[PDB]
């Protein structure tokens, strides 16, 4: 993850750095707090 | 009654608001039912429906032109808009912009009338005949029977006045200005200042008319000798490339303070045909020159001793002296000079 | 001297196919790039049709093959090497004629001076007094002139001017006649165009003499 | 009809919902022309928009995954040239007038006083127009100072 | 100065009674004082009432020399040179016996040689020298005379006085029937600046010319064309007559241009103008 858009509170709207492959956006959903997800560490995208 | 009327103007304000909604909404279906198109460039016409079009940053393609477009105006090296999906030519897009021609061209503010240049009336009248005329009523060359002139030199002590001549006629001309500071086409890399002054030139063949006023051409303008260094050798290389492409309603001004450096080649009559000499100001002009920088008895008496130079130190002169009355423009005069020398 | 032009006459005049080219066009930043616009350039012409290659101003590249102790130099010579290969090597070319305009014929490679790659070496000296004549006659021709002129003087008058020069000397007659309100030039004005075209540098410290 | 017209707000609503599926991608807004956009995915490819309004050409936006759509004397002078005109820019305007570099051995303390005075202390044309672009402006090799 | 503003009027009173030289050499003495002094408000009042104390005289061959001297004195303030000129010229206009006021407009000329401080002051006493030359039963020359200033790099007040200067250019071009000359002062002229508010002697005259040098030519389209203009200009068209000749004169020079898809269009244009006052002659 690069970026969290300021969260903009809620629809948190995370940014992604695929690695050779492309940079998108995302919700993420399914864990627990948008902020203890995750900053700017390591990330697990779902595939489609 | 009065109530019934502001209930219409309630209800004409918010038909109004959902006017601006319906904006929004054919804003929001030309979205959903656009789709963007693939940029590429053409390689070679092949037969008149098929065309071969390099998808930059990706392969190579024979595609066919949609109905309405024009297959003269499709050339090799026009950017084309293919489709996604069938990948054909949708239409056609105007040549790639450099980002340096882009810098030089597109932000170039330029306003200054001929009156704001005091002296130089007789080197106005070469200049704004070479350059001007030439655009404008061409048929009186034409009756003559001599071709149109391309380019003047314009050299001349370090600020006589040279950016403030090409940028008065530029304006006046209101036509597309691209100013050089030559002294930045010199480069790291083997030939990018050559591919520079190609792309400049090109640019200029494009939209036409326009002036190329390059500044400084010092550097990038001076004699081959035989074994020069590297580096040397390769601004040699950039002068004779800017030489070879140096067509048609693309005027030139140049601008140096120094001749003896200046090929013979690149001073060719053919090439830059006026050599103006654009001299210190004279009294008789240095007292217009403050005249118009006035933004006549303390005019007269600050010539009577001014320290004419670099034309800038004019106006100095008066910046000065407001920074600080016939007494109080004498002492900023003393005071530039004194701070010159 | 009227070189640039007489390879703009052929391409007016030639049934052949036409590649003009510029010497430093031939040059890029990347390795390899220079020699591969060469071979690009070369081989496209023999397969297309009769060619023609105008690689002016072939200075840029080919100069003496000196050590040059560097790359970017290096570069350079490796495409004259590449020139010089594809215009006579192994896999001989035909129907590729090819012309090359320089300023400074002395500076070329010796190599790429061989019967057989430059088997003309053709030179265009500043005009004498008869090339002056015909320039003069066939600028002022489509030219209103003054029937007071006498170009014989101008033609007459031992200098070094050039086939541009004289362009100039006319071209700038007219503006001034224009600016005079004439269309009909007269022989003030020529005199005025020759002064300002001959251009006579003076202040020669005169020691020297 | 402003009941009909609140249930055409609903269907730009649902399209907006329906076409705003969050996994965009992100994109160059390079170049920028009309007779529109030319965006540079992420993805090494570079893509025309007919329809997409005044981003930079350059600004990073998102865009469809598949429609691909968007020393006393010293500190006083110093004080004055840079304080005083920004308070009292219509004084100094008033008679109808308009870089300062600053000198010193090393460790005299320009930085310390440049930083005493922020604003941007930026430390080579490239480097001067952008730092201008981005208010105060200190440039170790709209207020200037060098 | 008080001292010398009250000093003045006695010399002023003395040259009355006549002083063919004394007064002239202490104003001389008090002007050279002045102008050491850099007084140039006295070098400007000095100046100006010596040429007027010479005009109330009888002055015939010493005004001239008078101002002729002062002006090759030393070197004079340029702003006391541009008072003098300009107070002897709002003199001179008022004058008669023009063969004898030719020498004071020649002396002014000859003061004017040329100067960057006198150039509107020279080109206005030019032009007026050329009218009188006109008038006096010869313009061949004086179309010649006018034909010499370079008014675009004079550059008059506004877009007024110049452009009457190039119209008269055009006036003495066409008595002289030079067709040539003023077919480049045309091509010289831009016709856009015209659309103003009082522009409209100066554009109805300047078409005038146009149209009278096209006629020459032969053309007719282009003559069109002007009275096209001169027609689209509101004065013309405050008037019977004043209008209803001008557009019988577009359609009749419209008739006389010959066929061609211009033809046609102007044809077109002036049939559906409307205005064509249905007159039992011209409309059908
Ligand atoms: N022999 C000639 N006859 C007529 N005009 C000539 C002649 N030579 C030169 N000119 C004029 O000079 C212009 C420039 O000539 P040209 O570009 O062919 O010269 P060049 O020697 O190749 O120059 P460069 O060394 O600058 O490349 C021509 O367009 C023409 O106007
Ligand atoms: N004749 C003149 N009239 C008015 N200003 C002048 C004149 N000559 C020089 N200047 C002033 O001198 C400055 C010269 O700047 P520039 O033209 O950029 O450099 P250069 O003088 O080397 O061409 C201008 O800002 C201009 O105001």
């Amino acid at each position: 993850c690069t970026k969290i858009i300021n969260a903009d509170s809620e629809d948190p709207k995370y940014i992604i750095n695929v690695k050779q492959f492309a940079k998108f956006v995302v919700d993420l959903s399914d864990q627990v707090a948008p902020t203890d997800i995750e900053e700017g560490m390591r990330v697990g995208v779902d595939r489609n | 009654h009065k109530e019934i009327d502001g209930r219409l103007k309630e209800l004409r304000e918010q038909l109004k608001e959902l006017t601006k909604q319906y904006e929004k909404s054919e804003n929001d279906l030309k979205a959903l039912q656009s789709v963007g198109q693939i940029v590429g460039e053409v390689l070679k016409q092949l037969t008149e429906e098929k065309f071969i079009v390099k998808a930059t940053n990706g392969p190579r393609y024979v595609v066919g032109c949609r109905r309405q477009l024009d297959k003269s105006k499709l050339k090799p090296g026009t950017r084309v808009a293919l489709d996604m999906t069938t990948l054909t030519i949708m239409r056609y897009l105007p040549r790639e912009v450099d980002p340096l021609v882009y810098n030089m061209s597109h932000e170039d503010p330029g306003n200054v009338s001929y009156s704001e240049i005091g002296g130089l009336s007789e080197q106005i009248r070469e200049l704004r005949e070479v350059i001007e005329l030439p655009l404008t009523n061409p048929e009186l060359f034409q009756r003559v029977g001599i071709i149109p002139p391309k380019g003047c030199l314009l050299y001349g002590p370090p600020g006589t006045g040279k950016t403030l001549l090409a940028r008065a006629v530029a304006s006046q001309l209101d036509c597309n200005f691209l100013k050089v500071v030559s002294s930045s086409i010199v480069d790291k890399y083997i030939g990018e200042s050559a591919r520079l002054i190609r792309e400049m030139f090109n640019y200029a063949r494009d939209h036409q008319p326009c002036i190329i006023f390059m500044d400084e051409i010092d550097a990038i303008g001076g004699r081959r000798f035989s074994e020069g260094t590297s580096a040397d050798r390769e601004i040699q290389r950039t002068l004779m490339e800017l030489l070879n492409q140096m067509l048609h309603r693309v005027k030139m001004i140049m601008a140096t303070n120094r001749p003896d450096t200046l090929d013979p080649a690149l001073l060719r009559p053919g090439r830059l045909d006026r050599k103006i000499h654009i001299d210190l100001p004279n009294e008789q002009a240095r007292l217009d020159i403050l005249k118009i920088h006035a933004g006549e008895i303390d005019y007269e008496a600050i010539v009577k001793l001014s320290d004419g130079f670099n034309g800038a130190d004019l106006r100095n002169v008066c910046t000065e002296a407001g920074m600080f009355v016939q007494e109080d423009f004498m002492k900023a005069v003393r005071k530039v000079a004194d701070s010159k020398k | 001297c009227g070189k640039t032009m007489l390879a703009k006459a052929v391409a007016h005049h030639t049934t052949a196919a036409f590649i003009r080219v510029v010497g430093s066009e031939f040059v890029q930043k990347y390795l390899g790039e220079g020699p591969r616009m060469v071979r690009d350039v070369f081989r496209l012409a023999k397969e297309n049709a009769p060619a023609i290659i105008f690689i002016d101003e072939i200075d840029a590249i080919a100069t003496k093959r000196f050590d040059a102790q560097t790359g970017a130099d290096r570069e350079v010579q490796r495409i004259l090497l590449e020139l010089l290969n594809q215009m006579d090597g192994f896999d001989q070319n035909v129907n590729v004629k090819v012309i090359m305009a320089t300023n400074r014929a002395d500076t070329l490679d010796p190599a790429l001076l061989r019967p057989g790659r430059l088997d003309r070496k053709i030179e265009f000296p500043l005009p004498d007094r008869r090339q002056k004549r015909l320039i003069f006659s066939t600028i002022t021709s489509k030219m209103n002139l003054s029937e007071e002129v006498d170009l014989e003087d101008y033609v007459a008058r031992p200098d070094k001017i050039s086939g541009a020069d004289i362009n100039s000397i006319c071209q700038e007659s007219g503006m001034l006649a224009v600016r005079e309100n004439r269309y009909i030039v007269l022989a003030k004005d020529f005199e005025k165009a020759y002064k300002t075209v001959i251009k006579k540098d003076e202040q020669e410290h005169e020691f020297y003499k | 009809e402003l009941q009909a017209m609140k249930d055409k707000i609903k269907e730009n609503s649902e399209k907006i919902k329906v076409n705003k599926t969050l996994p965009y991608l992100v994109s160059n807004v390079i170049e920028l022309l009309d007779v529109c956009a030319v965006i540079k995915t992420s993805t090494r490819q570079t893509y025309f928009l007919p329809v997409i309004e005044k981003l930079k050409p350059g600004d990073l936006v998102g865009v469809n995954k598949d429609s691909y759509l968007i020393l006393d004397k010293q500190i006083q002078e110093l004080v004055e040239a840079i304080v005083l005109p920004m308070n009292h820019k219509e004084k100094f305007e008033n008679l109808g007038i308009q870089g300062v570099l600053m000198y010193g051995p090393p460790g005299t303390g320009k930085t310390l006083l440049a930083r005493a005075c922020a604003f941007l202390k930026l430390a080579g044309a490239k480097l001067v127009r952008d730092a201008f672009a981005l208010s105060i402006i200190f440039i170790d090799e709209v207020k200037v100072i060098a | 100065s008080a001292t010398v503003d009250q000093r003045l009027p006695e010399c002023a009173k003395l040259a009355k009674e006549g002083r063919l030289q004394e007064v002239i050499e202490t104003l001389l003495s008090l002007e050279k004082q002045t102008r050491t002094a850099s007084d140039m408000v006295s070098t400007s009042r000095i100046l100006v009432a010596v040429v007027k104390m010479c005009y109330e005289a009888k002055e015939w061959d010493l005004l001239n020399e008078n101002i002729m001297l002062l002006s090759k004195r030393r070197s004079q303030l340029k702003q006391a040179v541009a008072k003098m000129v300009q107070q002897c010229c709002t003199y001179v206009e008022e004058i008669t016996d023009l063969p004898i006021k030719l020498r004071l407009i020649d002396t002014l000329r000859m003061v004017t040689e040329g100067k960057i401080y006198v150039e509107i002051e020279r080109a206005r006493l030019t032009k007026t020298l050329a009218t009188i030359k006109e008038q006096n039963g010869d313009v061949k020359e004086a179309a010649s005379i006018l034909q010499e200033l370079q008014v675009e790099t004079y550059g008059s007040m506004e877009k007024k006085e110049r452009v009457e200067f190039i119209l008269e250019q055009m006036r003495l071009c066409l008595a002289v029937k030079d067709y040539i000359r003023t077919q480049i002062i045309s091509k010289k002229i831009n016709t856009k600046f015209f659309q103003e508010e009082n522009t409209e002697k100066l554009k109805l005259k300047y078409y005038n010319l146009m149209i009278q040098l096209d006629q020459h030519e032969g053309s007719y389209l282009s003559i069109c064309k002007h009275y096209r203009a001169i027609y689209d200009t509101p004065c013309i068209q405050a008037e019977s007559e004043k209008w209803q000749q001008a557009l019988k004169s577009v359609v009749l020079y419209v008739i006389l241009a010959p066929f061609d898809n211009e033809q046609s269009d102007l044809v077109h244009r002036i049939s559906g103008d409307k205005k064509l006052e249905e007159i039992p002659k011209y409309k059908d």
